[PDB]
């Protein structure tokens, strides 16, 4: 019983501290310190530093879906880096509800959904928790709590014939409200008063989907707006999502991913 | 004396967004308030607002407080006026009017915007016979929405005794109009008479024959 | 929030008739700096925006005839028209412009008078199309007929009135009585006209 | 009873119409148409055409006053001109609240008077009938009822020294509000508290005066805004301001700047 | 809309020591989404602005010393040290974030803890120059006092009590009790003093 | 991290006009949640407003909503709180604080700037005497408005065993602070005694000899 020196410098009196350090029976051992095998080693091991997340794919793409059938995408099984958020392009919009984006990275994630459409200039702020709007009562619906992140960028170059980019449609008349991430593409005639009229779009009869009117020579108010909104769940089997961090090599403690577990 | 255009005749869905524009032209503008005026059809102006280009002081009317927005924009000297979500009833002409200052009777008047919220359904054109035993025909258009259908006889050609009458709406919505010339038993035989509706919300250009029976 | 009120609704005068229109106030719209009643009259004729008449209830805009003169005070205010003439015939406007909101007036419209006409009756039955769809219709026309006191009955053994407005070269109008519906006459009684008329298809 | 012409065009009906023509007993002489000396010549004289208002002398001036003290100026016999509307120079704001400016021109005024002073930038929206601030309670009071003219326009270059523009001043603290067009100049000790303090600027003792701060470098909400209100007045002998017009010789009808009477 | 509770106000703990703070919530903060409690822990030094301490009430920022710790769940938070250095005296503050608005702690002052003293007293009676402008002032000064378990009562045959923040070095306090006023004596009652004390002027 | 740096400290007579800014200078600065709190003296803090630079979304407290304005200015990256016209009581420290998102904690928090509101009144400092039979010694500062005054014995010198207290208001509404040193009583004859008193509102520089009576 010889060689118990002070572990650390703070200064403590009359509370037994447990601490896991090196002593004599020198070797690691754990001690109890008055005023079984011990793990020997501890490795870690995060997926490799290559394979990124398509974040290419789903940014830089050559057209986004209009905004009554959105796209949506699931990325796992990648090391994310976030460096989207530093406008290296144009980005007007980040908002980010619920998580912050700066310390996400060090956390381990579970498939980070991204949607993607294309909607008008005023209507961005209807993309949010909380909204009432014909985007956010028919079109797109936005849970109550959300934990994600809404991304929007002008693009009148891309989108803006002289003629008129009449390609993109938004979903007006339907009957009920969106349950929230409810897709309802349907090209059906709307009844909106007692006149059964079997599909003809006759008086009181109408057709859902309109056009979108888009020029260059127009104001900001009416302007195509890419939108991208990150969606960021976790409930089981965290090994997908990962934020880069180093590993070391494989034999003890472990540190797998954040009985059976796969050595990615 | 500085001039009002304005910016043009929009046909809209319900549920839309709609901006007008009310374009100055002209020296002295350095002073002109204008104001918007509404005329439902066949009735009475009723005044709405009134802003200050620049400034953006603006005054509303009670009835309307609220239901519409008016705006200025200084740099090109235009005034807006926008609805957030247009009704079915907002059908009527807007002509902005600009007064040189508070307290005084607006004098220059822009030529007016029609705005029509409505779905659009085709005219029926129905030939009446001039009866047997002056004499009159014409061509009876029904059930078109809405208004207006063009009645034309004859390519143009026949313009004297050509009574056109208002559309009058009836229960189904779908207004009803006649059109009746006025021709002399001697004519009746040899004149062919070619009655021409022309109804272009629903893009429907027909050409008719009236038919003695 | 000072309603005002115009008469008579429509007037009827001759050809170089005077034309006296009424408009009146709740309160008086009297600044007391200037001391000057401030009141417009504008005139707008079918189909065209208004047009500036007369400003502070007694002065006239530029290039106005003289034909037209403002009068009144305190809170009832006339606009005279000495002589009327064939460009005349339009809807008339008094508004207040003292304190915001400016209302307006009801408006009145001014048409011109000619001696009584007879109304010479047609009928039209219904077409061999009109029975497919299911929805007969018989219509009545008067023509040519001045004034526009009459009234038109149906005789069997449901119906809407479009009356045209006055045509410029002579003063006359024209009545059409339509029936729809799913011995059949029309009788017509016009001042006029000393018998009602009657018009039967078998 | 010979030569009765038709003297108009419009067309009349049996309504007996007064007119002032030449006729035969060709002479002037008044008629009664069925469907005592007569003024022989009609004469107008207005002010010469020379002798314009000094409108520099109010707008183009080397110091404007202090807006607890404006400057008042009483301008007449004059033909004034109104083109300073037009912006010739930087001319901000044009109210012109009761009167048209267009048609002023017409109409002959008595003793428009001129109101000059400097405010900040923001407050120049309280210059106005109904407005309830620091300016339109304690240091110039417009009448609720106004017929004039308020000129607002911002000069920069003029009003801000490097080191700050400090001797421009504005009353904060009174006892009651101003009666309109009311100049109170007065540098006694307020009276904030129950301290009779006998001018000694104690505590619960202020001074009423406090200068500006006016600096280049300073955003535009706190700039220097000059403002000239033109108050126009009519009582009695209009022969005082009357917009330029042509005159005729003198010898009748007569027209007298708008039972004796001098020519101007 | 949801207030927070902290206990207890003031903890005195010696070095070394562990501490203890609760916070109390009214309605649970749980995100159902992630399962994270949303409630962060805040430390503020005297003269300048709050820092971080701990995020989700379990996680560390980072630099943050692992003394620090967090626990809790439910509406029941709390902060402890495992054991108290020299730098932790301060006031910790406990925030909700939640929803809109961010409601804060009441906030915990941390001290140290020392053996009993017994304050030296004194008694200054005023100047000459008090005198005159007609407002004497005395005053009685203890000095050097652990704990602030103490009452100062002035003897005659209207006061205020300046109380001054631990010393640094040692953790004494020091009281001025003072007399306003147009045998003049102090008498000191401390705990560890066993007799109160009395000094007394002429 | 980008750090937040304070435009400063203004003191101001009641009724004007206050206006605050907080600065951002860093990189990442695309999502910052601006913030700002409000800490009266010697007491805890209370959560004022949160604004979004750029598209200028305001959120603000029940307690707090219209008495102030929150903006942002997105070109230069400031946030502004302003006054319309400030009383007497709102004299406190503020802080702007930067969150990353919303439901977000506050991490970055600027210096703060110190807001005073009243008006100043110079300090009366009398010299208590050391009592004739350590000693303590010490003058006495009075009737002086408002926070702070600093007093410095002998230039400074003398630093070991000085005991400031902090200011306590009595009824007149003037805080009163009394400064005192311990002396041994064998350098009570030959050291000089010399508080030098400070008042910078009202401009007061004193420096007072204690004199042992
Ligand atoms: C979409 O394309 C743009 C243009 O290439 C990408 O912007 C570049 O991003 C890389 C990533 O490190 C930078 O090194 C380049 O300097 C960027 N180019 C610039 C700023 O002109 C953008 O990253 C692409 N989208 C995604 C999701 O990566
Ligand atoms: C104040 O000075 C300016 C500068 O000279 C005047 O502006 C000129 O006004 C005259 C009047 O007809 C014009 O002919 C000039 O062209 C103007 N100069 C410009 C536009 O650079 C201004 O008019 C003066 N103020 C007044 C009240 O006359």
């Amino acid at each position: 019983t010889r060689g118990v020196y002070y572990p650390d410098k703070v200064f403590r009196s009359s509370v037994l501290h447990s601490t896991q350090d090196l002593f004599l029976p020198l070797q690691p051992r754990t001690f109890l310190l008055k005023y079984r095998v011990q793990p020997t080693e501890s490795i870690v091991r995060f997926p490799n530093i290559t394979n990124l997340c398509p974040f290419g794919e789903v940014f830089n793409a050559t057209r986004f879906a209009s905004v009554y059938a959105w796209n949506r995408k699931r990325i796992s099984n990648c090391v994310a880096d976030y460096s989207v958020l530093y406008n290296s392009a144009s980005f007007s919009t980040f908002k980010c509800y619920g998580v912050s984006p700066t310390k996400l990275n060090d956390l381990c994630f579970t498939n980070v959904y991204a949607d993607s459409f294309v909607i008008r200039g005023d209507e961005v702020r209807q993309i949010a928790p909380g909204q009432t709007g014909k985007i956010a009562d028919y079109n797109y619906k936005l849970p109550d709590d959300f934990t994600g992140c809404v991304i929007a960028w002008n693009s009148n170059n891309l989108d803006s014939k002289v003629g008129g980019n009449y390609n993109y449609l938004y979903r007006l008349f339907r009957k009920s409200n969106l349950k929230p991430f409810e897709r309802d593409i349907s090209t059906e005639i709307y009844q909106a008063g007692s006149t059964p009229c079997n599909g003809v779009e006759g008086f009181n009869c109408y057709f859902p989907l309109q056009s979108y009117g888009f020029q260059p020579t127009n104001g900001v108010g009416y302007q195509p707006y890419r939108v991208v909104v990150l969606s960021f769940e976790l409930l089981h089997a965290p090994a997908t999502v990962c934020g880069p961090k180093k590993s070391t090599n494989l034999v003890v403690n472990f540190n797998f991913n954040g009985d059976a577990v796969r050595d990615p | 004396q500085m001039q009002l255009v304005q910016s043009g005749t929009e046909v809209k869905k319900p549920g839309e967004s709609l901006k007008i524009s009310c374009k100055g032209s002209g020296y002295g503008f350095i002073t002109y308030w204008i104001g918007w005026v509404r005329q439902m059809p066949g009735k009475g102006l009723e005044w709405m607002g009134i802003i200050y280009p620049g400034d953006s002081e603006t005054r509303y009317s009670p009835s309307f407080q609220g239901q519409v927005t008016i705006s200025a924009d200084k740099s090109i000297n235009t005034a807006y006026l926008q609805w957030s979500s247009l009704k079915a009833s907002d059908t009527a002409i807007y002509y902005c009017a600009g007064g040189s200052g508070i307290s005084t009777p607006m004098d220059v008047w822009g030529q007016g915007t029609t705005v029509t919220v409505a779905s659009t359904k085709g005219p029926s054109v129905f030939p009446l016979a001039p009866s047997s035993k002056t004499a009159a025909l014409g061509c009876l258009v029904k059930d078109y929405f809405p208004e207006p259908v063009t009645v034309s006889w004859n390519s143009g050609a026949l313009t004297s005794g050509v009574h056109t009458f208002p559309a009058v709406l009836q229960s189904s919505g779908l207004y009803s109009l006649s059109s009746v010339v006025t021709v002399p038993s001697s004519s009746l035989g040899t004149q062919t008479y070619i009655c021409n509706v022309n109804h272009k919300p629903s893009n429907t250009k027909v050409d008719k024959k009236v038919e003695p029976k | 929030d000072i309603q005002l009120t115009q008469s008579p609704d429509s007037l009827a005068v001759s050809l170089g008739e005077r034309a006296t229109i009424n408009c009146k106030s709740s309160q008086s719209v009297l600044y007391s700096s200037i001391n000057k009643n401030y009141l417009a009259w504008y005139q707008q004729k079918p189909g065209q925006p208004p047009k500036l008449l007369i400003y502070w209830a007694s002065t006239r805009e530029s290039g106005v005839p003289d034909r037209f003169s403002g009068s009144g005070s305190g809170t009832d205010f006339t606009l005279t028209i000495s002589s009327l003439q064939a460009e005349d015939v339009a809807v008339y406007y008094c508004q207040q412009y003292y304190s915001t909101p400016y209302t307006f007036g009801q408006g009145t419209k001014v048409e011109i008078k000619r001696t009584v006409a007879a109304p010479s009756v047609f009928i039209f039955p219904p077409s061999d199309e009109q029975l497919k769809s299911g929805t007969a219709s018989v219509v009545c026309l008067l023509n040519n007929f001045y004034p526009r006191e009459a009234k038109v009955q149906w005789k069997v053994d449901n119906s809407q009135e479009s009356v045209t407005e006055q045509d410029s070269k002579d003063s006359t109008y024209s009545l059409s009585s339509t029936l729809t519906l799913s011995v059949y006459a029309c009788e017509v009684t016009h001042q006029g006209l000393s018998s009602p008329v009657t018009k039967s298809f078998n």
